[PDB]
């Protein structure tokens, strides 16, 4: 309830920023790809990125979405300022694992896990 | 800005160039972090040490010695004075080893390969030290907690003074190739050029700070051991360059020997681990004879010795500076943070202000100044 | 305690005794506490066991071959603090600190005994009561454990 | 005297106990739990609204010359709200001394800096920022120094455990340098020591 | 003294065997299987026992350092020998 | 007389006690502002007249500087102008003031 | 200034897991029963988090125990109940409580042991 | 030393100062290895009588720190520890 | 009886010391040499 | 041995030619010493 | 006790003659000479090189290298699974399985260490009670595969029962002094 507020006061706001930072991911990517001889096509790339937005859509914290935008913003940094490499950045697509079959009987088959 | 990378030829830097001279250099540290500060919380008092032996890796004993230090300040005790003797002699021989190291491995950088391969030989020697008292070369685990672990050898002494009566020649055959040759003063002087406030500031410490003109050492002040007792000069400079801070290095390997002289020719006899057995282990004959003292190997080598909850910071004079250690306790053998202070940290902090309008091949002979270690200051 | 003994001198043993397949005794360790004689006088109501001898020359155990065993025999393990009735399964098995004690109960009776697991590597190395004032109380039975 | 036991003296226990009132009565507020330890060290525990008074105060005046910041960490207790404990260790030339300030936080509630003052904190707060999680305001240059730059997480917390939760490995499949679930071979055995018995029967707590 | 298996396995001194059916015992392909030819059980049967008059005795392990720590038996069981637990020597009363 | 101080950043002063009667004489007229139940203002006062008393009482440095104990007349000057921002940044905030917000309960309990 | 947010805290995001180690997880808040072995009392002070278990098998080369889980080995304290369920529902985990078992008290009149009419009476010493 | 007198001379002449004084290599200026077996002294603790520990506890007189301006539990102007003693120069070789 | 490796009652001085010597010849003597030779060349 | 020489170098060994069913002429490794000599060899005593 | 390094006693001169030096100095490079006559000096003299296989280098009996079980005089094993080496191992390397013995007495049945994790320390001959397990001074056997380095009892065993003529003599040394 009563507490204290962190570069933001409401969702909005959060937002609006998250809003800027789509910006700089989406005109980015391509400089990447470029940059650094991957493989894969901008569109995936623009795919990844939405879906780790969307990943963190049950969200109603103002403080969570800033902190969020921060950490974001210090990745996007590392990026276009060519830290990160072809590892670095493909680390993301989990390209060699299967996976992880949610059919229960896929579960019951395989492993333990219920 | 044709801003670009720099390896080796662990320090990675990213230098943000303009022409030939410099405007930028940020460091990226990081390529030698493992989790020393994560797994100690997961052990005892007793299979730390090593971590403080890995860490500032050419010491190793001005570290484990802190350890030592910080655990005793913990337990309300003290070690007897022929252990405190000895862990000043290898305090010294340390500090012999780590200015040995700076200095030829600037020159070596630089080009200047011959007194590396000198020098090395009487480091081999100490080694051999290491080797008769410790059993291993480097990674002794000899200071401990309670004192020391053996006493020393019947055949350790006079080979020290042995050694001791050729250093001060080999130190004065390498001077006379290095500080007066023009070629080294061009390539050291008015490089890292530094003011009190700023090195104060920036928290600079040890050589850092006494190369300009500041009076500061953690043996004359905060005497953490017998250093109270013996006479030692502290070097400083005036102008606050690479080739005072060389010249401080040096007069500190021979002030180190004024030392050792007077380390040998007071050694007392007596006892190296305090006789409190709840704390340091038994001598065997009793481990297997008696029965107390046998419950209290036990548990020692089980569970490491108990320990109440407080809090501390210490500090060293290690070749360096403020080797500092912020230990907390709960009421356990299994402590709950060990934060290590390494100055390479924030010599780092102050590379980017030192190297603020000079050349591209004088960031080197910077860093040969700061000594730089990197297990120290990953942890 | 202290730090160390000022015994300088000969100390004392005494032969072991055969009490059961189950409680490997050795009784040059019974520092004479009597917790095992006074739970079995009053627990299991056995009434064979007790002190013979006075002076250092005591002894805890019959003064027979006679065999200790009951539904109940294999609580003085838990009792004697010292590990002179140890279990013979279990003994020369593993140590407490390596293990990870986990925490269940018995199905061998409908009685509902709490009961702790101890584990190794992966796999099970002894059990002990765990301490519920109403059901088990701090013991359980020979067959569970 | 004993031989096995250092001297507890009063000279320090008393003057820094002095210096402890004073900066107390100077700053009744940005302060509570001044505390001077057994053996000779004195804590400041402060709001962390204040830091930076505090900091300026011990910095300049006179009196105290706090010039060092020799070190700035963190620890971690989770059974509280307010959970990390930032931590300064200070140290200052004339009088020859050190000092401790404490503050709380947590996670979800950021903390002024202080690199406008001491300007080593520029790295420690980096430091703070990529392991715990605890941010900082004010702040030109912040980002993983550590870590690798990838990681995600927060691993000198006490939850993040030891082994972490990926491993690497090149993949010829690939060429690359991957990252894939942490799949051991030896298990981190944990062992149990924690011995029961009391020793400390002074720093007891009832129920 | 070793045995051997069906498959010609080396027996340890401890019945470890990889029987015909397991998949593990290709690393001995071309290679080979380590193993100690002194077995302590026969080499601690073959010593003789001693033989004492005070009943009990002090048994240390040899040097007077250097063994196990002093632990005293009794031997007044004359129905057969009292046994060391460390050194596994064996005393017998007169 | 002299050449240099003996550190790095630093200058030959030939016009001592007159920039420190400025300075002190500044940082009292500061003070002035100050209400007399703040502490700082209660102790720095104190402090400041002895620093002048000890200036007017030994004229020539190379006494004053052992006198006043502290570092070298240089340090005394710039340690006088970093309270004098002290003094004019602890006007703006309210530290005089009672305590902002208490702490709960279980914060400084160590062990845990 | 401040906010009026009376919304549950949660920061699995921050925290930096995948969806397999925070939701199948369950999370046990007990206190640890004393070892019957001992007689102390200085374990059943506290309040323990531990994780339920998970695979864990036997290496083909050589023998050992493996995981494929890290947290197996995260036991972290606290003391109080109210304080760790905040961290177990912050950190977004599914909590399960073992309440606790406390000992009685008993009245030893020991000159009972050697009585006239009563049962206690025991036939040793 | 097994080298040539005129060798010495040369090497001498070169360097400036004496070689054959202050070798670096060893020549039977070592202790003997070997070295016989020793006997060693113990602690003043290995004593028979007044040797309670409950003197020399050691991790027991240790006491909880001593609070103050907790939040619920004229004068002169102080310092947290008297000054530092300004150092002086050496006897030997204060310059250089 | 008891033997710990100490000393006797004194070991010798070491030096702590520079022995950096002083040698060589004046800049005068160096330069009217040089100079000699090569008017000898001339010549 | 040659006890006029400086450390580490007053003591020495010439190996074997074949070895346990091989041709070492050439190919010589450091852990054909045995340990009774070993010991010594590494400077650990002075007495063979 | 400070002192002052790179600083002259006071303000210099200006006499033609030491101009008259610098100026040499700076022109026919006296000091660099010097420093060639200083490799000279060090190229006359003898090199401390050895050859390794045929000359190894000194050591102490303390030394801490590859590993060894070790037996009684009547053939018996040391080890009765006492664990402290388990328990003090910095690195959790060992791995001990224990288990009783046919013949009554207490053993071992798995006794593992992985040498890739052994920092080589020394904890565990400091807490074996009876010097069953001695860090040992053989440091060659470097190998080819990380597999012949996961030693076992059994190899262990092999080891003791090879070296045991030379852990005899390092330890009836050095004990004592422990
Ligand atoms: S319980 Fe154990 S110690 Fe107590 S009397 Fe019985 S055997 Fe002896
Ligand atoms: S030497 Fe140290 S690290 Fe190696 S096995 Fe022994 S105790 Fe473990
Ligand atoms: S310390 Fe020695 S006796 Fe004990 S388990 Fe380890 S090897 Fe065996
Ligand atoms: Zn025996």
């Amino acid at each position: 309830t009563s507490v204290k507020p962190i570069f933001s006061r409401d969702l909005n706001e959060a937002k609006r920023r998250v809003r800027e930072l789509y910006r700089a991911w989406y005109r980015e990517v391509p400089n990447t790809v470029h940059l650094m001889q991957l493989d894969i096509t901008v569109k995936q790339g623009r795919d990844k990125v939405r879906e780790m937005f969307m990943k963190n859509a049950h969200v109603t914290d103002p403080r969570v979405v800033d902190l969020l935008v921060i950490k974001g913003k210090m990745e996007l940094q590392e990026t276009i300022k060519v830290w990160k490499q072809r590892t670095h950045v493909m680390r993301f697509f989990h390209e060699t694992e299967t996976p992880r079959p949610k059919d229960f009987l896929s579960k019951f088959y395989m492993g333990h896990d219920p | 800005n044709m801003t670009l990378n720099f390896g080796p030829q662990v320090l990675r830097l990213v230098l943000e160039l303009s022409g030939e001279m410099v405007r930028k250099c940020d460091p990226h540290i990081g390529l030698l972090h493992r989790g020393t500060e994560k797994l100690i919380e997961y052990k005892t008092y007793l299979q730390a040490l090593p971590y403080f032996d890995r860490l500032d890796y050419v010491s190793m004993m001005c570290n484990e010695q802190a350890y030592s230090i910080a655990v005793e300040k913990l337990l309300n005790i003290q070690p007897p004075p022929r252990a405190q003797w000895i862990r000043v002699l290898f305090g010294e021989i340390t500090r012999i080893l780590n200015h040995i190291m700076a200095v030829t491995t600037h020159a070596l950088d630089i080009g200047a390969m011959t007194p590396f391969f000198w020098m090395f030989e009487e480091r081999e020697k100490m080694f051999e030290f290491y080797e008769r008292v410790s059993g291993a070369r480097m990674h002794a685990a000899y200071i401990r907690p309670g004192g020391v672990h053996q006493d020393l050898p019947l055949g350790l002494l006079d080979d020290i003074y042995e050694f001791s009566k050729n250093f001060s020649l080999r130190i004065d055959e390498v001077e006379e190739m290095l500080t007066n040759n023009r070629i080294w003063r061009n390539r050291t002087v008015d490089i890292g050029v530094v003011t009190a406030e700023d090195a104060l500031n920036y928290g600079f410490s040890g050589v850092m700070l006494r190369g300009s003109g500041i009076q500061w050492d953690l043996r004359k002040t905060q005497p953490y051991d017998v250093y109270d007792q013996v006479e030692f000069d502290v070097p400083i400079g005036s102008r606050g360059d690479c080739y005072d801070r060389y010249l401080c290095r040096v007069e500190e390997m021979r002030q180190s020997l004024r030392i050792i002289e007077q380390c040998l020719n007071k050694m007392p006899p007596g006892e190296i681990k305090v006789d409190d057995a709840k704390v340091s282990p038994p001598k065997r004959a009793e481990m297997k004879t008696s029965m107390e003292s046998l419950i209290h190997h036990f548990k020692l080598y089980t569970e490491g010795y108990q320990v109440p909850p407080g809090a501390t910071y210490t500090a060293i004079e290690a070749p360096k500076g403020e080797f500092g250690v912020y230990l907390v306790s709960d009421g356990s053998s299994r402590p709950y943070r060990c934060k290590i202070k390494a100055p390479g940290f924030a010599h780092l902090a102050g590379l980017d202000k030192m190297s603020k309008g000079h050349m591209l091949a004088d960031v080197v002979a910077i860093i040969g100044t700061q000594d730089i270690v990197f297990g120290e200051i990953d942890r | 305690g202290s730090d160390r003994s000022r015994f300088l001198e000969g100390k004392r043993a005494v032969e072991d005794k055969n009490i059961g397949p189950l409680v490997k005794t050795i009784m040059t360790r019974c520092i004479q506490c009597t917790r095992c004689i006074r739970f079995a006088s009053e627990i299991a109501g056995v009434d064979d066991l007790g002190t013979t001898g006075r002076g250092n020359d005591m002894q805890v155990g019959t003064y027979i071959e006679k065999m200790f065993m009951s539904e109940l025999s294999g609580n003085v393990i838990d009792i004697c603090p010292v590990g002179a009735l140890t279990s013979k399964p279990y003994a020369f098995t593993a140590r407490p600190w390596e293990t990870r004690k986990t925490e269940s109960i018995d199905v061998m009776d409908a009685v509902g005994s709490n009961i702790v697991v101890s584990t190794r590597t992966g796999e099970v190395m002894r059990i002990l009561p765990r301490m519920h004032e109403d059901i088990n109380e701090e013991w359980i039975s020979d067959k569970t454990r | 005297k004993r031989p096995t036991v250092r001297p507890r003296s009063d000279v320090t226990h008393k003057q820094l106990s002095a210096f402890g009132e004073y900066v107390a009565e100077i700053l009744p507020k940005y302060v509570q739990q001044v505390q001077v330890s057994c053996l000779d060290e004195l804590e400041i525990c402060i709001h962390p609204d204040g830091v930076i008074p505090t900091l300026t105060f011990l910095r300049d005046h006179t009196n105290a010359q706090f010039k060092s910041l020799a070190d700035l960490t963190a620890v971690d207790v989770p059974t509280r709200q307010n959970r990390f404990e930032i931590v300064y260790n200070l140290l200052s030339l004339r009088f020859n001394s050190r000092i401790r300030v404490k503050t709380y936080a947590d996670e979800l509630t950021p903390i002024d800096s202080i690199v406008s003052v001491h300007i080593a904190a520029n790295w420690y707060e980096r430091e703070v920022w990529d392991m715990f999680g605890v941010f900082f305001f004010n702040h030109p240059d912040l980002r993983r120094i550590l870590t690798d730059y990838g990681f995600e997480g927060h691993p000198f917390r006490k939850d993040f455990p030891l082994t972490g939760y990926v491993e690497l490995r090149y993949d010829d499949e690939v060429k690359r340098v991957v990252a894939e679930p942490v799949e051991l071979a030896q298990e981190f055995r944990k062992f149990d020591l924690n011995s029961p018995w009391e020793a400390f029967p002074a720093y007891r707590q009832p129920p | 003294g070793v045995q051997v298996s069906p498959s010609g396995e080396k027996i340890t001194h401890t019945g470890q065997v990889y029987d015909e059916k397991d998949y593990r015992r290709v690393r001995f392909v071309d290679r080979q299987k380590e193993v100690n030819e002194n077995f302590a059980i026969d080499l601690i049967a073959q010593q003789p026992v001693n033989e004492v008059e005070h009943r009990i005795i002090a048994c240390d392990g040899g040097g007077g350092a250097l063994g196990h720590p002093k632990v005293y038996i009794n031997l007044d069981k004359e129905t057969k020998t009292g046994t060391c637990g460390y050194c596994g020597l064996q005393f017998k009363q007169h | 007389l002299k050449k240099t101080t003996g550190l790095v950043g630093l200058a030959v002063c030939d016009t001592p006690h007159e920039r420190l009667t400025i300075l002190y004489t500044k940082t009292l007229d500061i003070l002035k502002h100050f209400p007399k139940h703040a502490a700082y203002r209660k102790y720095t006062e104190q402090i400041t007249n002895e620093k002048l008393d000890m200036v007017k009482a030994e004229p020539d440095v190379k006494k004053l500087e052992a006198l006043l104990q502290g570092g070298e007349v240089e340090e005394v000057i710039l340690q006088a102008e970093k309270e004098l921002s002290l003094a004019r940044k602890m006007l703006k905030w309210k530290p005089w003031e009672p305590l902002v917000e208490e702490p709960p309960a279980n914060q400084w309990k160590w062990p845990i | 200034q401040l906010i009026t947010v009376d919304e549950k805290l949660d920061i699995t995001t921050l925290t930096g897991v995948p969806e397999e180690h925070i939701k199948t997880r369950k999370v046990r808040i007990f206190v640890p029963a004393r070892n019957n072995m001992q007689s102390g009392v200085n374990n059943t002070k506290k309040w323990k988090m531990e994780f339920d278990t998970r695979e864990r098998w036997e290496n083909p080369l050589m023998g050992w125990a493996s995981t494929a889980d890290p947290l197996s080995n995260m036991v972290l304290t606290f003391s109080a109940k109210e304080d760790a369920i905040a961290f177990a529902e912050k950190n977004g985990w599914s909590y399960d409580v073992e309440e606790k078992k406390v000992p009685k008290p008993k009245s030893k009149s020991y000159g009972a042991n050697f009585s006239w009419n009563k049962r206690t009476r025991v036939s040793t010493k | 030393a097994s080298a040539t007198r005129v060798i010495q001379k040369l090497r001498n002449w070169a360097s400036g100062q004496d070689l054959q004084a202050k070798l670096q290599l060893r020549y039977q200026e070592i202790a003997k290895r070997t070295q016989p077996p020793p006997k060693l002294p113990v602690g003043p603790s290995h004593k028979l009588s007044n040797n309670y520990y409950c003197t020399r506890d050691g991790r027991r007189e240790v006491v909880p720190p001593s609070i103050i301006m907790s939040s619920q539990k004229e004068k002169k102007a102080v310092t947290p520890a008297p000054p530092m003693k300004r150092w002086e120069l050496s006897k030997d070789q204060p310059y250089l | 009886v008891k033997q710990d490796m100490p000393p006797p009652g004194g070991y010798g001085p070491i030096d702590y010391k520079r022995n950096l010597p002083r040698r060589g010849l004046s800049g005068y003597s160096m330069f009217a040499v040089g100079i000699g030779a090569l008017i000898f060349g001339y010549w | 041995e040659d006890n006029k020489q400086f450390f580490g170098r007053h003591r020495w060994v010439i190996y074997t030619t074949e070895m346990n069913g091989k041709n070492t002429f050439w190919d010589v490794d450091g852990s054909m010493v045995p340990p009774e000599w070993h010991r010594w060899l590494h400077c650990m005593t002075d007495d063979p | 006790t400070y002192k002052y390094v790179n600083k002259k006693e006071q303000e210099s001169e200006v006499d033609m003659k030491s101009a008259t030096d610098n100026a040499a100095r700076i022109l026919m490079w006296t000091e660099l000479i010097r420093g060639l006559g200083m490799t000279l000096s060090y190229l006359f003299r003898e090199p401390a090189t050895i050859n390794y296989p045929f000359e190894k280098g000194p050591l102490s009996p303390r030394f801490r290298g590859e590993h060894a079980l070790r037996r009684y005089p009547s053939g018996e094993e040391r080890c009765i699974a006492c664990k402290l080496c388990e328990a003090i191992c910095p690195a959790q390397a060992i791995t001990i399985e224990a288990e009783p013995r046919a013949d009554g007495s207490r053993r071992t049945t798995r006794y593992d260490i992985d040498m890739t994790k052994c920092i080589y320390c020394g904890f565990c001959q400091e807490a074996c009670p009876v010097d069953a397990i001695v860090e040992g001074p053989n440091f060659e056997f470097s190998t080819e595969t990380h597999e012949e380095l996961l030693y076992n009892k059994e190899k262990l065993l092999n080891n003791g029962d090879k070296w045991e003529a030379e852990i005899a003599a390092n330890i009836q040394a050095d004990y004592l002094y422990r």
